[PDB]
C-alpha cells in the first residue's frame, strides 16, 4: 500500500517524490505498471527528453494509459488551457477531482502512487562492500540456478519429444492390432465354410499344418501385445517423469523470476545511487 | 538385406519371406506369391493385379502402398509386416496423398480423422484457391506454365539506380551468348551489345542477326518463338515481356562488374523439359457441406447482457503441493495484446482440489464484443510467502476465440487443453499465443461454461455495421492539426501514442482520408471494446484509399487481429506487393500466418494463391512452413497448408520430395554425427563419414536434387573427397556437389553447402533478410555499401542450410596462414597479395563500403561480440559477418568494435590511421547509410514486430524491439541520433 503523507509543503521538490521516477524507459515502467489495478499511475521523464514534458502512465482497464502533460508558458496540464501551475498540485487536483473536466470518457480519478522508495524500504546495507558481496553471491546463485533451469527446460523438451514419439508408436501398435483383428475376423468368415469339408473328405495333415501356421498369427499378436505393454508401461512412467520434471521447473521458475526482479531493482539502485560498473565487471570478465 | 517380412494374405494363411534392403515391391511380391502358391491352401490366391499391399507407416497410419516401384527402405515400416487386400479406392489420389504426407512428415488421413469442423471446412475451401490457381496457371499453356515453372526474377522498379547507371558504357551492357547450335555440344562465345531499356525480344533479335554472320524477316520471327534466354550454370530463364533491367542476374552482374553469361536455349526444349502437371480433386471434396440442422437466429445487436464465463475445474494442474499452496485462473479479454477489459480473476483455491465453479463477470457487455476477441485462460499460482505481497508465476496458458468460423459466439460447457509456459515469459498471461487446445493429452485441461443462451447468436453482416455507421454520426481545418497528423504518420509503430493524440485521431477521422499513412495509428486510437467506434472504423476502412505494401503489412502482426483490418491489408498486398519483394518478405508473412485466429481467411488465400502461381514463392513458402512442423502450436494449420501446396504445386513435388528426403536423410546423418559421435581422437574421426557416404543407399539419395536454398540452383554428383566436417561452432557439414549442367564452369564448378545442427538458423535468416533490405535502401538512395546477405534456410527443429561463398577467409584463417608462412598488418598485406595493381585501390574502396555496410548494421541490429572467427573477407576485398545468432539485446551496448586491422586496411596501411582522408569519407557514408535506414525504420519496426510469435528465445514482445528503437533513436531527432553515433564511433577507437 501507499502511505503518502509527504508534508504540508504541497509545491514540493519535483526530483524527489512518490510520483517521480526520472529518465526511465518503457521496459521498466511496463514492469512497474504490470499486475496493477485502477488508479495506478506513474510520471517519468518523457521519451523525447525535452524540457519538462513529463508524461504519465495511469493504469485503467488493464492498459497503461499514456497521458502526456504540456509545458506551455512554464505551466503544466493535461490539455489546453493550462490553468494549473505545478505538476504536484496538478496530480493532487486530479486526486481530489475527476478527469471529466477536460475529456468525458475517463472515469477513474486516481488511486495509487508507485513510489520510488517503496522498494527502497526492503533494501539495506548502504555501505559498498556489503552490497558488493551480496550482488556477487546473488549473481553466482542466479547463474547456477539459471543453468539448472536451462537444464530443466532441455529435459522437459527431450521428455516431451520422447513421450510424443512413444505416443505415436503406441497409436501405430493400436492400428496394427486393429488391422490384425479385422484380418482375423475376415479369415474366420472365409474359413467357417472351408475346414469342415476337407475334414469330411478325410484328410487332416494339411489341416494340422495350416492350424500350426495359423497359430503363428496368434503367436505374433501375442508378442506384439507384449511389446505394446512394455511400451505403454514405458509411456506411463515417462509421463510421470514429464509431470515431475514439470513440477521441478514449477518450483524453479518463480524464485527465478523474483530473483531477477530483485537483481533488476538492485541495478536500478546502483544506477540512481550513481556508481557505475567499476569493480563488479572485473569478476565477471574473468 | 535379410529382413524377414511377414505378410497377411487375404485367404488367411501366414507367409514369411526374406527381403533385401534395396528391393522394391515388385521384386519381392513375385516370389512372395510363388512360395505362397508353394505353401498349402492356395485356393483364394490369384494374380497380383487385384491385390494391393497395405501397411502402417512409422507415423502411425495405415496406408495402401499402391505404387509398386518403391523400395523397402522408402516404406518406413515400424514392423516388417505387409497385408494383401483389394484396392477399394483410387490409385492416383492415394499415391498423391502419400507423397503429400512424406512432404509434410505426417499423412493426409490424420487430417481426415480430426473432427474439428473448421479444419475440414478449410480443407474444402482451399481447393477453390487451388483450382483458380491451376486455371490461371494453364490459361495460356504452355506459355504461362513456362513463367510458373521457371519464374522471372524481376523487381518492381521500371527504372534503374542512378549510381549503377554510370557503371556501364552509357547505359549499355556487354553480354556473352553461349549458344551451341551443335549436335556435338560445342560451346562458343558471342560477345554482344545491348542497351538496358529494351525487353529480351530485341536481345534475341540482335542475337539472331549476329549469329547469322560468317555464313551469309520471317526467320527472325520463327526463331523468336523457338529460342529463349537462359542464365549459364543456373536455372533462371528470361521469359516475360519485361524491360530486362529488373532481372536479378543482370543487376548482380552490374553490382560485381562481372559480365553476364547467357545463351539461347530452344523454347521447345524447355517446354519438353517441364512435365505436364496434373491436378485432381480430393476424395473428401465429394462431401458437400450443406447442413440442415432440423431442430437463422437473432444477432449480437439485439441481445443485451454482460459477458459471464463460469470456470468449473481443471483436470490436473501439474504442481507440487509441498512448496505451492494456492492456484488461480486469472483470465483476460484480449484483442491481440490489448486487454479489452480488466483481468477478472478467480478465487485462491488450494492446488489439492483445482475446482472453481466461479461465475466470473466481465465489464464488457455482450453487444460490445469485437470481432477478434480472445479469451486468455491462464493457470498461474501464488508461490511466494510474503506479507501483503503475492508473487505470481505462469504455469499454463491458452487462448480461445469468442467467435468461430461460423462467426458465432461460443456457448455451452466445453473442456480445453492448456499450453505449457514459454521460456522466459514475462507476462502472467500470454497475449501473443494462438487460440486452440493443446493437441497433446498429458497437459493440464480446464473446463469452461459460457453464457448458454439455448440458441445460437450470430455476428451480423456488414449491412448492419453500415447502417449503424450512418446512425451513430447523427447521434475546413486548422492546419496545426494537419501538421500534427503528418507528425503522427512519420512515427514508428512502437511510438508512445497518447490519449490526447488518440482522441484527436478518433475525433478527426473523415479528415484522415487525405493521408493514408495514418491508418495503423488510428488502429491504436480506437476503443475495440465499443459499439459505435468499431462500426465507424469499419465504415472508414471500407472507403479507405490503398496503402503502400511496406506499411500495409503493418496491419498484420499480433497487435492487429481484426479480420476486416487484416483483410484490407491483404487486399492492399495483392493489389500492390510484387513477387520479388513478396519472396523477400515471405518469412514475415509465414510468421503472420500464426497470428490468424482462424484457418480460412484472406491472408491464407493470398499467400496460397501467390505460392501456387510461383515456383520460387511456393518453394520458399513450403520450406518456411516445413521448418515449423516441430512447433505444435501452429502445426495443424501449417500442415494443412503444406497439404494444399503439395496438392496444387505440380511435378515439383517429386523434386521437392527428393530434396526433402535428402534433407531428412541428411538430418539423420547429423543424428549419428551428434548422438553416437560426441568424442574426439577415435578411429572413426573422419573415416566413418567417408565410409557412410560411400554407401550407395545414402549417396544415391543426394543425387540430382534441386538446392533447397535456391530452386534455380541444382545439385548433382557429390564429391566425397571435398566433403568434410569442421570444428568451428558445433561440427556442421561441408557438402560439395557438382553442378550437373555442362556450362557450369562459367559460374561455379562446385556448390558448397554448410549443413548446421545445434543452433537455430531462424534468427540468422531474419538478420540476413535485414541485411538485404538495407542493401535495397542503400542502392535506392545512391550508396554502394556492397555487403552480402548469404543465403540461409531453416528446414526444421534447430537445423539449417547455408550457401557458401568461396574465396573467403576468416581473420583467424589469414592470421594462421601468415604465422605458418602474428602482426596487425597481415590483413592489408594479404589483400595486397590477392589483388594488386590498378584494381587494388578499388577493392579497398569496396572494403571500405562493405565495412560501412556492416558496422552500422551491427550497431542497428545489435549483433553480439564479432570476434576474429565469425567474420570473413573475400579475395576481392569484401568482408561479411556469419555467426549472427544473438541479435538485439539478447543479454540483459557496444557491438562490433572497429578493430585495429580495419584501421590499417581502410587507411591504406598508413601508420596514422586516425586522420586519413578516406576516414571521414567512411564516416560520411556511414552517416548517409544510417539516415537512409532511419526514414525507412518504420518498415524495420514492422518487420521485427511481425516476428514476435515466431519463438526465438530472444524476440518475444515489446521488450526487445526497444533495442533497435533506441539504436535507431526514433525518440530523438536526426541530429541527436547523429551525435549519438559520433559518440559511439568516437569511442570505437576509444578516442577516435
Ligand atoms: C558464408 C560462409 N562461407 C564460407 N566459406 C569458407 O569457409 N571457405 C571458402 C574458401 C575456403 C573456406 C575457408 N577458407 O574457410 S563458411 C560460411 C558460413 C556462414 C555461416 N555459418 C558458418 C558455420 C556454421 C560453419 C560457422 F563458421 F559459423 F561455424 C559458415
Amino acid at each position: 500500500t501507499t502511505v503518502a503523507n509527504n508534508g504540508m509543503n504541497n509545491n514540493m521538490s519535483l526530483q524527489d517524490a512518490e510520483w517521480y521516477w526520472g529518465d526511465i524507459s518503457r521496459e521498466e515502467v511496463n514492469e512497474k505498471l504490470r499486475d496493477t489495478a485502477d488508479g495506478t499511475f506513474l510520471v517519468r521523464d518523457a521519451s523525447t527528453k525535452m524540457h519538462g514534458d513529463y508524461t504519465l502512465t495511469l493504469r485503467k482497464g488493464g492498459n497503461n494509459k499514456l497521458i502526456k502533460i504540456f509545458h506551455r508558458d512554464g505551466k503544466y496540464g493535461f490539455s489546453d488551457p493550462l490553468t494549473f501551475s505545478s505538476v504536484v498540485e496538478l496530480i493532487n487536483h486530479y486526486r481530489n477531482e475527476s478527469l471529466a473536466q477536460y475529456n468525458p470518457k475517463l472515469d477513474v480519478k486516481l488511486l495509487y502512487p508507485v513510489s520510488k522508495y517503496q522498494q527502497d524500504q526492503v533494501v539495506k546495507e548502504d555501505n559498498i562492500e556489503a552490497v558488493g558481496k551480496k550482488l556477487h553471491e546473488y549473481n553466482t546463485q542466479f547463474q547456477e540456478k539459471s543453468r539448472e533451469y536451462d537444464r530443466l527446460y532441455e529435459e522437459y523438451t527431450r521428455t516431451s519429444q520422447e513421450i510424443q514419439m512413444k505416443r505415436t508408436a503406441i497409436e501405430a501398435f493400436n492400428e496394427t492390432i486393429k488391422i490384425f483383428e479385422e484380418q482375423c475376423q475376415t479369415q474366420e468368415r472365409y474359413s467357417k465354410e472351408y475346414i469342415e469339408k476337407f475334414k469330411r473328405e478325410g484328410n487332416e495333415k494339411e489341416i494340422q499344418r495350416i492350424m500350426h501356421n495359423y497359430d503363428k498369427l496368434k503367436s505374433r499378436i501375442s508378442e506384439i501385445i507384449d511389446s505394446r505393454r512394455r511400451l505403454e508401461e514405458d509411456l506411463k512412467k515417462q509421463a510421470a517423469e514429464y509431470r515431475e520434471i514439470d513440477k521441478r521447473m514449477n518450483s524453479i521458475k518463480p524464485d527465478l523470476i523474483q530473483l531477477r526482479k530483485t537483481r533488476d531493482q538492485y541495478l536500478m539502485w546502483l544506477t540512481q545511487k550513481g556508481v557505475r560498473q567499476k569493480k563488479l565487471n572485473e569478476w565477471l570478465g574473468n | 538385406p535379410r529382413i524377414l517380412v511377414e505378410c497377411l494374405l487375404p485367404n488367411g494363411m501366414i507367409v514369411t519371406l526374406e527381403c533385401l534392403r534395396e528391393a522394391t515391391l515388385i521384386t519381392i511380391k513375385h516370389e512372395l506369391f510363388k512360395e505362397a502358391r508353394k505353401y498349402p491352401l492356395h485356393q483364394l490366391l490369384q494374380d497380383e493385379s487385384s491385390y494391393i499391399f497395405v501397411s502402417v507407416t512409422q507415423e502411425a497410419e495405415r496406408e495402401e502402398f499402391f505404387d509398386e516401384t518403391r523400395r523397402l527402405c522408402d516404406l518406413r515400416l515400424f514392423q516388417p509386416f505387409l497385408k494383401v487386400i483389394e484396392p477399394v479406392g483410387n490409385r492416383e489420389e492415394k499415391i498423391l496423398n502419400r507423397e503429400i504426407g512424406f512432404a509434410i512428415g505426417m499423412p493426409v488421413c490424420e487430417f481426415d480423422m480430426v473432427k474439428d469442423p473448421e479444419v475440414q471446412d478449410f480443407r474444402r475451401n482451399i481447393l477453390n484457391v487451388c483450382k483458380e490457381a491451376v486455371d490461371l496457371r494453364d490459361l495460356n499453356s504452355p506459355h504461362s506454365r513456362a513463367m510458373y515453372v521457371y519464374p522471372p526474377n524481376v523487381e518492381s522498379s521500371p527504372e534503374l539506380p542512378k549510381h549503377i547507371y554510370n557503371k556501364l558504357d552509357k547505359g549499355q551492357i556487354i553480354v556473352v551468348i553461349w549458344v551451341i547450335v551443335s549436335p556435338n555440344n560445342d560451346k562458343q562465345k558471342y560477345t554482344l551489345k545491348i542497351n538496358h531499356d529494351c525487353v529480351p525480344e530485341q536481345v534475341i533479335a540482335e542475337a539472331i542477326r549476329k549469329k547469322t554472320r560468317s555464313m551469309l524477316k520471317l526467320c527472325v520471327l520463327e526463331y523468336q518463338g523457338k529460342y529463349i534466354l537462359k542464365v549459364c550454370g543456373c536455372d533462371e530463364y528470361f521469359l516475360e515481356k519485361y524491360p530486362l533491367s529488373q532481372y536479378k542476374y543482370i543487376r548482380s552482374c552490374i553490382m560485381l562488374g562481372r559480365m553476364p553469361n547467357l545463351m539461347l536455349m530452344a523454347k521447345e526444349s524447355l517446354y519438353s523439359q517441364l512435365p505436364m502437371d496434373c491436378f485432381t480433386m480430393p476424395s473428401y471434396s465429394r462431401r458437400i457441406s450443406t447442413a440442415t440442422p432440423y431442430m437463422s437466429t437473432k444477432s449480437l445487436w439485439v441481445i443485451n447482457s454482460a459477458l459471464r464465463i463460469k470456470i468449473l475445474c481443471a483436470t490436473y494442474v501439474n504442481v507440487n503441493i509441498r512448496d505451492i499452496d494456492k492456484i488461480y485462473v486469472r483470465t483476460g479479454i484480449y484483442h491481440g495484446g490489448e486487454p479489452l477489459c480488466d483481468n477478472v480473476n478467480t478465487q485462491r483455491v488450494p492446488c489439492s482440489n483445482p475446482r472453481w465453479n466461479e461465475w466470473l463477470n466481465y465489464d464488457i457487455y455482450i453487444p460490445d464484443l469485437p470481432r477478434a476477441a480472445r479469451l486468455c485462460l491462464s493457470i498461474c499460482s501464488v508461490k511466494g510467502r510474503k506479507g501483503a505481497k503475492e508473487e505470481h508465476c505462469p504455469l499454463a496458458w491458452g487462448n480461445i476465440n469468442l467467435f468461430d468460423y461460423t462467426d458465432t459466439l461460443v456457448s455451452g460447457k466445453m473442456a480445453l487443453n492448456l499450453w505449457p509456459v514459454p521460456h522466459g515469459l514475462e507476462d502472467l498471461l500470454n497475449p501473443i499465443g494462438v487460440t486452440g487446445s493443446n493437441p497433446n493429452k498429458e497437459t493440464p485441461c480446464l473446463e469452461l461454461e459460457f453464457d448458454w443462451f439455448s440458441s445460437v447468436v450470430k455476428f451480423p453482416d456488414m449491412s448492419v455495421i453500415e447502417e449503424h455507421a450512418n446512425w451513430s454520426v447523427s447521434r475546413e481545418l486548422r492546419e496545426n492539426d494537419k501538421e500534427q497528423l503528418k507528425a503522427i504518420s512519420t512515427r514508428d509503430p512502437l511510438s508512445e501514442i497518447t490519449e490526447q493524440e488518440k482522441d484527436f485521431l478518433w475525433s478527426h477521422r473523415h479528415y484522415c482520408v487525405t493521408i493514408p499513412e495514418i491508418l495503423p495509428k488510428l488502429l491504436l486510437s480506437v476503443k475495440w471494446n465499443s459499439r459505435d467506434e468499431v462500426a465507424q472504423m469499419y465504415c472508414l476502412v471500407k472507403d479507405w484509399p490503398p496503402i503502400k505494401p511496406e506499411q500495409a503489412m503493418e496491419l498484420l502482426d499480433c497487435n492487429y487481429p481484426d479480420p476486416m483490418v487484416r483483410g484490407f491489408a491483404v487486399r492492399c498486398l495483392e493489389k500492390y506487393l510484387t513477387d520479388d519483394k513478396l519472396s523477400q518478405y515471405l518469412i514475415q508473412l509465414v510468421q503472420v500466418l500464426k497470428y490468424e485466429q482462424y484457418l480460412d481467411n484472406l491472408l491464407v488465400r493470398f499467400l496460397l494463391k501467390k505460392a501456387l502461381t510461383n515456383q520460387r514463392i511456393g518453394h520458399f513458402f513450403f520450406w518456411h512452413l516445413k521448418s515449423e512442423m516441430h512447433n505444435k502450436t501452429v502445426s495443424q494449420r501449417f500442415g494443412l497448408l503444406l497439404e494444399s501446396y503439395c496438392r496444387a504445386c505440380g511435378m515439383y513435388l517429386k523434386h521437392l520430395n527428393r530434396q526433402v528426403e535428402a534433407m531428412e536423410k541428411l538430418i539423420n546423418l547429423t543424428d549419428i554425427l551428434k548422438q553416437e559421435k560426441k568424442d574426439e581422437t577415435q578411429k572413426v574421426q573422419m573415416k566413418f563419414l567417408v565410409e557412410q557416404m560411400r554407401r550407395p543407399d545414402f549417396m544415391d539419395a543426394l543425387q540430382g536434387f534441386l538446392s533447397p536454398l535456391n530452386p534455380a540452383h541444382q545439385l548433382g554428383n557429390l564429391r566425397l573427397e571435398e566433403c568434410r566436417i569442421m570444428s568451428s561452432a558445433k561440427r556442421p557439414l561441408w557438402l560439395n556437389w557438382e553442378n550437373p549442367d555442362i556450362m557450369s564452369e562459367l559460374l561455379f564448378q562446385n556448390n558448397e553447402i554448410i549443413f548446421k545442427n545445434g543452433d537455430d538458423l531462424r534468427q540468422d535468416m531474419l538478420t540476413l533478410q535485414i541485411i538485404r533490405i538495407m542493401e535495397n535502401i542503400w542502392q535506392n538512395q545512391g550508396l554502394d555499401l556492397r555487403m552480402l546477405p548469404y543465403g540461409c534456410l531453416s528446414i526444421g527443429d534447430c537445423v539449417g542450410l547455408i550457401e557458401v561463398v568461396r574465396n573467403s577467409h576468416t581473420i583467424m584463417q589469414i592470421q594462421c596462414k601468415g604465422g605458418l608462412k602474428f602482426n596487425s598488418h597481415t590483413l592489408h598485406q594479404w589483400l595486397k597479395d590477392k589483388n594488386k595493381g590498378e584494381i587494388y585501390d578499388a577493392a579497398i574502396d569496396l572494403f571500405t563500403r562493405s565495412c560501412a555496410g556492416y558496422c552500422v548494421a551491427t550497431f542497428i541490429l545489435g549483433i553480439g561480440d564479432r570476434h576474429n572467427s565469425n567474420i570473413m573477407v573475400k579475395d576481392d576485398g569484401q568482408l561479411f559477418h556469419i555467426d549472427f545468432g544473438h541479435f538485439l539485446d539478447h543479454k540483459k551496448r557496444v557491438p562490433f568494435v572497429l578493430t585495429q586491422d580495419f584501421l590499417i586496411v581502410i587507411s591504406k596501411g598508413a601508420q596514422e590511421c586516425t586522420k586519413t582522408r578516406e576516414f571521414e569519407r567512411f564516416q560520411e557514408m556511414c552517416y548517409k547509410a544510417y539516415l537512409a535506414i532511419r526514414q525507412h525504420a518504420n518498415l524495420f519496426i514492422n518487420l521485427f514486430s511481425m516476428m514476435l510469435g515466431s519463438g526465438m528465445p530472444e524476440l518475444q514482445s515489446f521488450d526487445d524491439i526497444a533495442y533497435i528503437r533506441k539504436t535507431l533513436a526514433l525518440d530523438k531527432t536526426e541530429q541527436e541520433a547523429l551525435e549519438y553515433f559520433m559518440k559511439q564511433m568516437n569511442d570505437a577507437h576509444h578516442g577516435g
